[PDB]
Order: C-alpha cells, then sequence, then structure tokens
C-alpha cells in the first residue's frame, strides 16, 4: 500500500523484472543443457572401450543415474513454469487491487473550493 | 461528503456580493448624513427666504417638500436596509421558500454520486467486461450534474441579479422626482418584480424536483433484484423532465412579470 | 413492475392538490361570511342613500346591485368548483390521452427499456465483444429516455400550470370589476385557453405517437431474425421525428391560442 | 506550457491592424488559458492512468474525455463571446467616422442612435463577460487544480463537481449575452 | 485528395442554373472559392486517419485513440459543415431572388407594389450582406483550423490532452462566432431599411 503513484512505479519496475527474469532463466538453462549433452558424449564415447563385465555394469548404472538427473531437471523446468505463471497471476492481482482502490465507493473526500 | 452547492453559494454570496454591495455601501453611508443636513438647510433656508421674498410658499410648498423628504429618507433608509436586507435575503430567500437552502440539492447530489460510484466500482472490478458499468456511471453522473447544475446555474443568477438590482436600487428610488426619471425607474421596479418571481419560482419547484429525485435515486441499488436498465432509464427520465420544466419556468416568469407592468 | 410515471404522477399531484386546494378552501370558506356581512352592510349604506340625500337613478343601483350579486355569485360557486375542478382536470387529462395516460406511456417506455435490457444482456454474454452491444443498448435507452422524459415534463408542466391557475382562479374573478382589472381578467383568460389547448394537443399527439413507438420496441427482438443495424436506426430515427413534433408543437399551439384573440 | 488564447488574439489584431490600415489608406486573457492547463493537465492524468492498465482502464479515458470536453466547451463558450465582442467593437471604432460624419442632415440622426447604441450594447458585453468570466474560470480552475485521481478523493464525487461547476458557467454565459442586449435596447 | 465542396457546389450550382436560371432566360424571352476549406477538412481528416491508424495498432489499448480520433473528426466536420451549409443557403438564396429579379421589379410599374419591391431589395441585401460575412469570417477560421490540424503530430513532444483541447476550443469558438453571425446580418440588413 501507500501512495498510488508508488504503486503504479512498483507494479511497472515487478512487471519488468518478471519478464526479464524469465528471458535470462531461459537462457541459462539452455547452455546448462548443452553442457548436459557435452556430459552424455563424454560418458558413451568412454562406455564404448569398457573391460570387464562389472566396469560395463558399473558405467551402464552411472549412465541411468545420469539420466535421472536429466529427468529432475525436466521437473525443475516445469516447477518454474509453474512458478511464472503464478506471479503473473500475481502481478495481475495487484493491478486490479490498485484499480478497484482508485475507483473505490469507499472513498469519502472531494476536492473543495477554497 | 458532497461538499459543493452550499460553498459555492457561500463563495458567491460573499465575492461579488461584497465588492458590489459593501463598495456601494461604503459610498452611501460615507456620503447621507452631509446631504442630508444640506437638505434640512435648503430646507429650512427656502422657506425662511419666501418668510423674506417673494411669495413662494403656500399650502404647496409644504405639499412639495413633504413629499420630496419622504422620497429621500426612503432612499437613505433604502440604503440602511439594503446592508441589512441583503444580508437578510441572501441567508434566507432560498432556505425560507424551499435546515438549510442548498443542503437538500447537496443531499440529493450526493445520493446521485454514491450510486455512480457504486456503479464505477462495479465497472472496475471486471475490468474485462466492466464496461457496461462505466458507461451506465456515465450517465448516471451526467444526469445528474445537468439536472443540478441547471438548478444551481438559475438560482445563482436570480440571487446575483437581486443583490446586483438592490445595490442600484437607492439610485433608482431617487431617480423619480421627476418624469422622465421616473419612466427609468419603471424599468428598475419591473426587473426587481422579475427576478423576486425567479427565486420564488426556482425555489419551490426545484426544492420539489431535488427532493423527488433524491428519494428516488437513493432507494436505488445494484444487486440482482431491480432491472439494471430499467433504473438507469427511469433516472435519465426524472432528469430530462426536471430540466425541462425548469427550463420552462424563466419564459413564465418573465412574462408574468412584464404583464403586471 | 415497471410504474414510474404513475408514483411520480401521484406524489406531485397529491402535493399540488391538497397544498393549494387547502389553501384556497381556508381562505374562501372562512371569508364568506364575511363576504355576505360586507354586502349586508352595503345595502345599509344605499339604505342611507335613499333616506337622507345624495342619490342618484336608484333603478341603475339595481344594476350595480346585480353586478355585484354576480360578482359575488361567481366568485363562490367558483371556489366550489375549483374545489371539485382540481379533480376534474386531472381525470379529464388521462381521458382524453386515452380518447390511463401514465400506464399508456409506462407500457410503451416497458417494452422500450426490456429492448433495452435484452441489448445489455446480450452485451453481457460476450464480455469481449459485448460493447457494441452495449452501445446499442444505450442508444436505445437515451431514445426511450427522451421521448417519454419530454412528454411526461411537458404534460406535468401544463397540470401544474392549470392548478395554479384555478387556485388563482377567484382573485380574478373578484377582479372584473373595473376597466384594468378587466385587462387583467383578459390575460388570465388567455393563459388558460393557451394551457388548456396545450395539454389537450400534447394528449392526442402524445398518445398516437407514443404507441406508434410502443408497437415498433415491442417488435423488435435481437436474434437473427433481424438485421440489427436496420432496427436501430428506426428506433432512432422515430424516435427523433417524435421529439422535434412534441418540441415544435407548443409554440404552434401558443401562436394560435394568442391570435384568437 | 499551454498557450491557446494567446496567438487567437494575435492574430485578430492583425486582422484589425489590416482593418485601420484600409481605413488609414483612405484617410491618407491569459487566465482562462491558465486556468484551462491545469484542466487539461487533470484531464492528462486520467490518460496517463488509462493508458498504464492499457486492457482494463478504459473507464480512466472516459472520465478524461468528460473532463477534456467540459474544460473546452466553458473556456471556448467565454473566448468566443469575447471575441466576437472585440471584433465587432473593433470594426465599429473603424467605420465610427463615417457615422458621425451623418450630422449634415438631420434625417441621418437615426443613423447615430443606431451606431450608439450597438456600440454601447457590446461595451456592457466585453463589461459583463470579462468581470464574470474571470470569476467563473477562476472558481473553475481553483476546484480543478485542487482534484486528484488517488486513495483519498472519491472519482464520483470530483468528476460530477467538475461537470456541475462547467454547465453552471456555461448556463451563467449563455444567459449573459440577452441581459446585455435588453439593457442597452432600454437605456437607449 | 479530398473532393467534398468541390463536388457539391458543383452539383448544386449545375442544378441551379439548368432549373432557375434557364428558367428566367426563359422568362426574359416571353485559387477556387472551396479550396482552403477543402485542404482545410482534408488536414484534419488526416490528422483522425492517422489517430485511426494508431488505434488500430494497438488492439487493446486501441480504444483511447479511436476516441481522441472521433473527437477530431466531429469537430471538423462540425466546422466545415456549418459554414459549407451556410455557404450553400447564402448562394442558392441570391440564385433564386437573381432569377425572381426580373418579374419582382418589373411589378413596381404600379404604386401599390413599392412594399413588394421593397422587401425584395431587403431580401437580396441581406443575403448579400450574409455572403460577404461568411467569405471573410469562414475564410479566415478555415485558415486557422487547417494551420492547426496541418500542424498537428502525435509524437512524444506534442501531449494528447493539449492538442485535442485546442482543437475542441478553436472548433466551438468558430462554431459560436458563426452561430451570431447571422443574427448581426439580419440586424444590419433590416437596420438598413
Amino acid at each position: 500500500n501507500g501512495s498510488v503513484a508508488d504503486m503504479r512505479r512498483s507494479i511497472e519496475e515487478r512487471s519488468r523484472t518478471a519478464a526479464a527474469t524469465d528471458k535470462a532463466v531461459g537462457l541459462r538453462a539452455y547452455e546448462g543443457a548443452q553442457q548436459r549433452l557435452a556430459q552424455i558424449e563424454g560418458l558413451m564415447d568412454e562406455i564404448s572401450r569398457t573391460q570387464d563385465q562389472k566396469a560395463i555394469e558399473e558405467l551402464q548404472a552411472r549412465i541411468a543415474g545420469e539420466q535421472a538427473a536429466i529427468q529432475n531437471e525436466t521437473t525443475k523446468l516445469q516447477m518454474i513454469a509453474q512458478l511464472r505463471q503464478a506471479e503473473q497471476a500475481l502481478i495481475s492481482e495487484q493491478r486490479r487491487e490498485r484499480n478497484m482502490r482508485i475507483l473505490s465507493s469507499g472513498n469519502q473526500g472531494m476536492p473543495t473550493i477554497q | 461528503a458532497f461538499e459543493l452547492f452550499t460553498p459555492l453559494f457561500n463563495k458567491i454570496d460573499q465575492t461579488t456580493a461584497t465588492y458590489v454591495t459593501d463598495i456601494s455601501s461604503r459610498a452611501i453611508a460615507a456620503i447621507t448624513p452631509v446631504v442630508s443636513v444640506g437638505l434640512t438647510l435648503g430646507f429650512i433656508t427656502y422657506g425662511w427666504l419666501i418668510i423674506r421674498g417673494a411669495v413662494e410658499m403656500p399650502v404647496a410648498e409644504f405639499l412639495n417638500r413633504c413629499l420630496r423628504i419622504g422620497i429621500i429618507v426612503s432612499i437613505a433608509l433604502a440604503g440602511g436596509l439594503y446592508q441589512g436586507e441583503i444580508a437578510n435575503a441572501i441567508t434566507t430567500v432560498p432556505d425560507e421558500l424551499a435546515a438549510s437552502a442548498a443542503a437538500l440539492v447537496d443531499q440529493s447530489a450526493q445520493q446521485g454520486f454514491d450510486r455512480a460510484s457504486e456503479a464505477f466500482e462495479e465497472a472496475g472490478f471486471f475490468s474485462s467486461d466492466g464496461l457496461l458499468y462505466g458507461l451506465f456511471g456515465i450517465i448516471i453522473l451526467l444526469a445528474t450534474g445537468l439536472l443540478a447544475a441547471i438548478g444551481g446555474a438559475f438560482l445563482l443568477l436570480a440571487k446575483i441579479a437581486l443583490a446586483l438590482l438592490a445595490g442600484l436600487g437607492p439610485l433608482f428610488i431617487l431617480a423619480l422626482i421627476w418624469q422622465p426619471t421616473h419612466r427609468f425607474f419603471d424599468q428598475w421596479a419591473q426587473q426587481v418584480l422579475n427576478y423576486g418571481l425567479l427565486i420564488v419560482l426556482f425555489a419551490a419547484v426545484f426544492g420539489l424536483l431535488m427532493q423527488i429525485f433524491g428519494s428516488y435515486m437513493a432507494d436505488l441499488r445494484f444487486d440482482g433484484a431491480q432491472n439494471v436498465a430499467y433504473a438507469i432509464g427511469g433516472s435519465v427520465i426524472l432528469s430530462i423532465v426536471s430540466i425541462v420544466l425548469l427550463m420552462q419556468l424563466p419564459s413564465i416568469a418573465s412574462g408574468l412579470a412584464g404583464g403586471i407592468g
């Protein structure tokens, strides 16, 4: 709450910040995924040359673990998308709150002739 | 709450009334007593010279002196009762004719604009479909504004006219000692009668109309019981009817004042 | 039920009738014995003129007594006929319009505002495209409100003016004695004839035009059958025709009333 | 930063100078501007609020348009009458000496009577609108400079007061010219 | 291109000629005038069209700009229409009076028709002064309004409220003066005779 102009500046800045954070997190996660793909290529190129059945079983299990990590990554991305939608809804709700406050019938003041 | 008609009325009855009224009354209060002593000297010396000169004082001289003294004293007391009765009329005439004078108008406009504000609130709630209620509020606001403004403007013009006419009053009343200046006095008397009729008519009629509109529209509520289109149409009809009546009044008043003669 | 002109007419007519007629009764009824006593004293005065001296044409005094008795009888019977005639004119207005007025106007406006409200429902359904429908509803509402309000306002002005003229009736009837008083009475008759012709003309034309408009509004629905543009244009064109005709009639009525002589 | 009347009056002065130039070749205020600036600024903040939402805020756009229309109609009526009387009086003064030349013949005294009647009428009109317009527009400017759209003042109250004042002032400005003409006719 | 007053005046003039002037000929037998106003209205409508284009650009808040365009459009339309309409009425009045001048003037043979000829001359003088008044005043006001509208722009420099208010005030002032004009013309004509 506070002055309505304060409300206006806070809303505008928050909207811009939300959009910019969405874009930036998207880019950062993308180069993260590129790092992950390089790791996968390395793992396979090293798994082509195992020697004992226990070694190949162990590194197969390690590949399964990296797969689990990527699934965790997918969950995180869905979850960030849900958070983004939630905060967009919050920003719209704050806009609605300001708009209701300006127009509200609970107001009683009137500019007076002096 | 809605405090505009009473403060605007007060400010008008202060600024222009103060300037014109107090300038004229300060001049008259400054300049009468000297003129009155002079008039006494002039008449008593006239009667001294008629006693000691050519005969010019039959009962006729007493007659002429009596009527002229009557007129002069009437104009002087007219300046005094000008200050007093300007205050009294500005205070009482609308209030006495039809609490306070403009408080009824202010209350009715307060009800009207509260309903308009409720409509604006409902319009802002939806914010996507909430433009129909915005137009509802705008139409209601314009209706109440036009009605209240027509009434207040006619009242203000009538009171300003009375104030100016009374301010010139002493000069016009002193201005009937001859025949042509009497002819000029007649039109001032006609105008005073005209604007008195104007204040009476608008006081009574506009008080009635504002009371009716206030009751009607305070009864108005925006919920699921009353058809909003029906209520808004009713408010518009009442506003336009009152505007028509108030627009037809001034011609009636001026014509009647001319007809009296 | 959309009963708006009915309660407004009820309240305004109750105020006018009760207030003014009660005033006229309290005056006239108390006056009547005083008038009779004064007539008896005047008879005794002409008894003095008979018996003592300074008489002129006693048969002419019969003419003077006849004129005075006629004036007194007219005044008292006109006060009674006024107490009845307020109700007489109030009943005459609805019957003249029908050949009630308020019920007919309310039903026609009810049809118009039903169409406006259905347009508003259509607008509220879409919530995004529902602003063209909103403007349609605003147009219909403003047209119907304009027509109904102008007509009702002019009718109310006529009724109030006629009631006031009837209330003043006894004064101007008692004021038919001298020549200038006859000049007063002539203007009184001119005004009452003007307002009567006004009220009858508005009754007839208002009934016809508003029945036409109500029928047209009933024939309209907002569905796939009709092109909405044509229907809205028809509504607005009919409303403007009716309003300009009702606006230009009273000038003609007053002009003819003055031209009679 | 609102300059509307001043160029208008200056161009009209240019036209009057051309008129007196013709006659010579033969014989060889800001108060309303400042008030309407406040009115238009209080209207433009409504447009700002409406633009901020850009989807929800059309009520604010309608409020701004209503305020702008009220102030524009009021200032326009007042300035229109002021300018009309100014140009008419200037033209009548320019033709003055030709009318005063009517002394040569007794019948042409009606010309001077009519000329003096019109001149006195327009002078009274100048006085009346000067004083009354100045007072009303100062009142309106004060009221609108007191107006705001924040969490305390009610939108309906402020805008209703604005429109009421505007319509009242327009009604008075419409009634004055007839009174001026009637007084001029009666005195003459 | 904006050809509105030019074709309107041309059609009115030709239907006046063929149906009045040639009939008067039978009875006997027994830079442009509107260019400035057309350009001014063209500039005003250009600004209105720019406003409408901006209103269409946003498609979400594109209602405020539409309303501004409608205000500009209505103001310029009302003013141009009032002026051109009074010009048309005055032109048709002079044309009809010139058509019927022969008969009404020749009616002055007998002395009883002096009143009729005086009324005819009164109408002629009234409408001539009327055309002169609109020529001068309306040409000036069209020049002013065209200049303002042409110099109007929708940019960050010019506040929308000030520009719209300026256009509205100029249009309304001009309409008020042009409404007061015919009364003055009739009064001067009546005082002339």
